[PDB]
């Protein structure tokens, strides 16, 4: 279906690929290495519960007053 | 203006230079072993990682 050149990636000679840099002494920085810096929110979860309650309540209050 | 006895001095100079070069170029960087570089080799395993202690 396809010639061997397309599969192996070269017609005659296999060219050397420059390897990937590492940046010794620190973590890799890639699109997939970002969870090292940004975990899921874990610090303000209970504050999230409180603020969700208060937001619901205040919205309901002002909406009911407006409607009435 | 260059006698033939002065040639091996020049050859010695250039030998010193190229030896100072090759003692550095003889060194090469080995394979990386930092786990942070290879953590995705284990993340992508066909089974979840067992933290066994
Ligand atoms: C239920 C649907 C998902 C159930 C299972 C999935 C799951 O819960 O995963 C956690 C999932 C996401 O994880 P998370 O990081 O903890 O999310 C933060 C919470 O949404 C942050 O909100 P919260 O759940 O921590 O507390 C908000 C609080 C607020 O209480 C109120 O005032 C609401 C009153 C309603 C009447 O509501 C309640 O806890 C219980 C009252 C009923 C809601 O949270 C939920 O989906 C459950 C709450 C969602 C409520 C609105 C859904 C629309
Ligand atoms: C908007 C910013 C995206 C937040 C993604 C959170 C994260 O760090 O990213 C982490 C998540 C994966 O979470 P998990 O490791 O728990 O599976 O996605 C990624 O790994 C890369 C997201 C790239 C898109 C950036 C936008
Ligand atoms: C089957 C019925 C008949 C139809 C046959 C033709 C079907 C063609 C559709 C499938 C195409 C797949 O296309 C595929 O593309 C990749 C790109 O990642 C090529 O990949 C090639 O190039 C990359 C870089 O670009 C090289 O590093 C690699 O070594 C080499 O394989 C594959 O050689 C080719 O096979
Ligand atoms: C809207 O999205 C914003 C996109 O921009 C992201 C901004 O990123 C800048 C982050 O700045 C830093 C720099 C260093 C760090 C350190 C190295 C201090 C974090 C550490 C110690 C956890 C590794 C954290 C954040």
């Amino acid at each position: 279906p396809l010639p061997n050149a397309v599969v192996q990636g070269y017609t005659s000679v296999r060219g050397p690929k420059r390897p990937l840099d590492h940046f010794y002494g620190r973590t890799p920085l890639n699109i997939d290495t970002l969870w090292h810096w940004v975990k899921f929110p874990h610090r303000y979860d209970n504050l999230r519960f409180a603020v969700c309650f208060w937001a619901f309540l205040v919205s309901a209050h002002f909406a009911n007053k407006k409607q009435r | 203006d260059v006698p033939i006895e002065k040639i091996p001095e020049h050859a010695n100079v250039l030998l010193k230079k190229i030896d100072a070069c090759l003692e550095i170029l003889s060194k090469d960087i080995g394979e990386v072993t930092d786990a942070e570089a290879h953590e995705m080799y284990f993340e992508t395993s066909k089974f979840q990682i067992l933290h066994i202690y």
